[PDB]
């Protein structure tokens, strides 16, 4: 049951990468359409979706072909929120960032004795832009990024 | 709060090592007594006269009682104290020495002492007998009538019993003392003078050094917080606007502790405060009637809507009754209507509160009826006598907004089903939120799961694993057949509350029927006052939506308690289409964060549905394409900023590598803003996406080397036909 608004996107994005301007996107394109939207199906998990409906040049998928396939894994998932709440939780001080200090802090109350060496560690691998701290964006990345 | 300030780092150690040789002699705590009084000590180079950047015209010299004795020659001075709000001691030193005739440093001692007397113990707490009787040792206790060095022109009065009779009049002269007693105790030279001559003041000071200064230093420290804090009326003054049934509030007082979790409730109507203790049931989710604030029915949910708050709105009622009807029409057996029966106490209550007036009697069919009067102008009411039923009817000169008119009938209230007995309904306790100790949640995860998670290698995954656990056992919220939408522990908590107010003496079942208002995403309501109950047993009722949000930040959020705020805060809530603001830190940092591919696409996808025109049209113009191709380009650059393989790099590079990715974006943006006719709707957004990048890119700079500005750094680049060495150019731009 994707909300209408949930279509605006799944198209405003679907189309942006439809180079040849028609209404069907190649495999690699679907791959891109999605990633751009914030996901990434695996190299092989990417086929099962496009594969089930071969009513094309045995390789492409149209607009509906798409919208109707964004259910298989989108008519259940509501985790997005939880994770945004988990964030506000560690971001103890409300700066919008999660500092190695608080990570280790909230980590222990929740019961985990973390080594000063393996916290300045997580915070690092989680940090993508190099500013020593993890914002909501990098957090969400780290979290869901399977 | 750093106390001492050194103005001119001009001399060598000679000056420095002199201000040190100075403070190392004053008792650390006497300083903590200063810093508390918001004081700050000022040491300077050669500023004698009114030359210091803080020695001009504020609270200067009024009445002349100045140094030890009295001299008032300011000019020549080197030590001064700005007396009026926040003490400011100012000291200058010149050449080598204070130690020959220390009779000079003494003033930096008493001159100081004038900081803590009048605020010390001499009078802050008040002159307490301690110094009130110790000052009395003028001449009566010990055989040492030696007080010549503190009592002259104001107390050469050896002929007077100095108790409370005359020590108030001149608080000042008894400061010129404590001060000279201090200067004398800590003066690097004359220490025994106050031991030989004053026999007690000495002990006095000594005790103070022994631990007295820390006394007050801790009595001003404690009133440091209790002073400036969040004005919430605590104690029982809250429980007053709380509406909760005292025995219950107190009853809850015990659960917050054991479990350790703040319980926050919304305003419970007072005209229900007793209908509860009494034994009346509470409105659950199945009922959406309106209560009443007048008449006999008041405090109950009339079945007759026109007998509630919405008395007149020919639709709140016409679509109000329409509500109760269905309430039964559907859940029959559990939700029904029963006749009103105001008991004994209740009547006497709605009395002094002024809702009804019991007066003249009447008789019909043989039964007695005391008449109940209410200054309404459409319904007349009457209770019975046998069974205290109640009845109404339209007056012989009025109608009902819907168009009805009737004779005496029994007033029907709504009533759920309690142990097979339709009990009447009044307001329920609606929880505003539940804040459990961040640890209490751990005591929620089954020892093996939390185990199988931490016994993992991957430092990164050991977090994800945890967080998800914290989420699965703490934050997650499933819906529910009966109790609204609430957490799992939230339900467990929801039980302990009800069973707790049952071993107390309640007979209407549960008094908390559904999850926390911070899930009432649909029709969220903004309550000003909010009764809270810390994990200790103190009733605190906030007073603002802010204070409330402020009290949660200070005592809950930032104090190790898991709290989560209403999903619909900051957005427009569908149902009542309402916007309720609540400080979201994530949003705080949005201003300086480069957007995400998807955050971007999304926003475009939005404006489309707004101005019915998208960034690029499906047309033949080859410029539209251009524009299209272009956004597909930014869509990348952004998506490229947030790459997970930025991890095999060094913190350093991460900033560089990303500042570029950033900049690249700011470019293709700069490219379209200077394009064909992209509507303004988009002209604006892009206008905005820039400030982001910029800020984000600026921030990534001030983390490492910050003499460089975005504007400039940009200029120096060449995004024309060759990007190759441009990055190489970028590197050298930071050295
Ligand atoms: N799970 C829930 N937690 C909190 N409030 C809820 C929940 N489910 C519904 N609500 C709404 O909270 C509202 C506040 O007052 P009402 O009793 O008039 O109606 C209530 C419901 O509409
Ligand atoms: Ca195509
Ligand atoms: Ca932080
Ligand atoms: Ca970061
Ligand atoms: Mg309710």
């Amino acid at each position: 049951q994707l909300t209408e608004e949930q279509i605006a996107e799944f198209k405003e994005a679907f189309s942006l990468f439809d180079k040849d301007g028609d209404g069907t996107i190649t495999t690699k394109e679907l791959g891109t359409v999605m990633r751009s939207l914030g996901q990434n199906p695996t190299e092989a998990e990417l086929q099962d979706m496009i594969n089930e409906v071969d009513a094309d040049g045995n390789g492409t998928i149209d607009f509906p072909e798409f919208l109707t396939m964004m259910a298989r894994k989108m008519k259940d998932t509501d985790s997005e929120e939880e994770i945004r709440e988990a964030f506000r939780v560690f971001d103890k001080d409300g700066n919008g960032y999660i500092s190695a200090a608080e990570l280790r802090h909230v980590m222990t109350n929740l019961g985990e004795k973390l080594t000063d060496e393996e916290v300045d560690q997580m915070i690092r691998e989680a940090d993508i832009d190099g500013d020593g701290q993890v914002n909501y964006e990098e957090f969400v990345q780290m979290m869901t990024a399977k | 709060n750093n106390l001492v300030k050194t103005e001119f780092t001009n001399e060598t150690l000679d000056k420095i090592q002199q201000t040190q040789d100075l403070l190392k002699k004053i008792p650390k705590d006497v300083l903590e007594i200063y810093s508390e009084l918001g004081g700050e000590i000022y040491f300077t180079d050669i500023d004698l006269v009114e030359h210091k950047e803080l020695q001009d015209l504020s609270e200067e010299e009024k009445n002349s009682m100045n140094s030890r004795g009295e001299k008032v020659p300011f000019a020549s001075r080197f030590v001064f104290e700005k007396k009026r709000e926040t003490p400011k001691l100012i000291i200058n030193i010149k050449d080598y020495a204070i130690n020959s005739e220390q009779s000079k440093e003494v003033y930096y001692e008493i001159g100081k002492g004038i900081s803590l007397d009048i605020i010390s113990k001499d009078k802050s707490l008040d002159p307490e007998f301690l110094n009130l009787i110790k000052s009395l040792s003028d001449d009566s206790d010990s055989s040492d009538l030696l007080f010549s060095q503190k009592f002259k022109e104001k107390l050469e009065l050896n002929n007077k019993s100095i108790d409370i009779n005359f020590i108030k009049e001149n608080l000042t002269e008894f400061q010129h003392a404590f001060s000279l007693a201090f200067s004398y105790y800590f003066a690097p030279d004359h220490r025994t003078v106050l031991e030989l001559y004053a026999p007690d003041m000495f002990e006095y000071m000594n005790k103070l050094e022994k631990g007295g200064f820390e006394k007050i230093s801790e009595s001003l420290k404690k009133e440091g917080v209790e002073k400036d804090r969040i004005d919430v009326l605590k104690g029982e003054k809250a429980l007053k606007a709380s509406g909760l049934v005292p025995e219950h509030a107190d009853a809850f007082k015990k659960i917050a502790r054991e479990l350790n979790t703040y319980i926050l409730f919304r305003p419970v109507n007072k005209l229900a405060t007793n209908l509860i203790k009494s034994g009346v049931a509470t409105k659950g989710l199945n009922v959406h009637g309106k209560s009443s604030d007048w008449g006999p029915v008041a405090g109950y949910i009339p079945f007759d809507q026109d007998l509630s708050k919405k008395h007149g709105q020919q639709l709140a009622v016409e679509k109000g009754n329409l509500e109760n009807k269905k309430s039964i029409t559907e859940h029959e057996g559990e939700i029904g209507k029963i006749p009103l029966k105001l008991d004994h106490l209740r009547i006497e209550e709605l009395k002094e509160n002024g809702i009804i007036l019991k007066g003249k009697k009447e008789i019909d069919n043989g039964k007695k009826y005391y008449l109940l009067e209410s200054n309404n102008q459409v319904y007349e009411f009457r209770i019975s006598d046998e069974n205290n039923e109640v009845q109404y009817k339209t007056k012989e000169g009025k109608i009902t907004v819907l168009g009805e008119k009737f004779n005496w009938r029994n007033i029907e209230v709504m009533a759920k089903n309690v142990e097979g007995v339709l009990k009447p309904l009044t307001a329920d306790y609606d929880l505003f939120a539940l804040a459990p100790s961040l640890t209490e949640i751990k005591k929620q995860i089954p020892q093996k799961e939390w185990d199988k998670v931490v016994n993992t290698p991957n430092s990164l995954e050991k977090q994800k694993g945890v967080t998800n656990l914290l989420i699965k056992y703490g934050i997650e919220r499933k819906p529910d057949s009966t109790k609204g939408t609430l957490s799992n522990w939230q339900k467990q908590m929801l039980d302990r509350l009800n069973e707790a107010v049952k071993y107390t003496g309640y007979t209407g079942g549960d008094v908390v029927n559904h999850g926390t208002e911070q899930d009432n995403e649909e029709f969220p309501e903004k309550d000003n006052e909010i009764f809270i109950i810390n994990p200790e047993g103190e009733f605190i009722l906030t007073k603002n939506w802010e204070m409330t949000g402020r009290f949660i930040e200070k005592n809950i959020t930032g104090k190790d308690y898991l709290y989560y705020f209403n999903r619909s805060y900051n957005k427009i809530a569908p149902g009542n289409k309402a916007y309720i603001e609540w400080t979201d830190p994530i949003t705080k940092a949005k201003i300086n964060t480069i957007p995400t591919s998807a955050e971007f696409i999304k926003n475009l996808s939005s404006i489309r549905r707004s101005s019915n025109v998208g960034v690029y049209k499906d047309s033949g113009d080859k410029d539209e394409f251009a524009k299209k191709e272009s956004v597909k380009k930014i869509a990348g650059y952004l998506s490229d900023y947030y790459n997970s393989a930025n991890h095999i790099f060094s913190q350093e590079k991460k900033r560089k590598i990303s500042i570029f990715r950033g900049i690249q974006a700011y470019n293709e943006i700069e490219n379209v803003l200077k394009s064909k006719q992209i509507a303004p709707e988009y002209k604006n957004y892009f206008q905005y996406l820039k400030e982001r990048i910029t800020n984000q890119v600026q921030l990534l700079l001030t983390h490492q080397k910050s003499n460089i500005e975005f504007k400039l750094l940009y200029k120096q680049l060449n995004f024309t036909e060759n990007e190759t060495d441009n990055f190489e150019v970028f590197q050298k731009i930071i050295d």
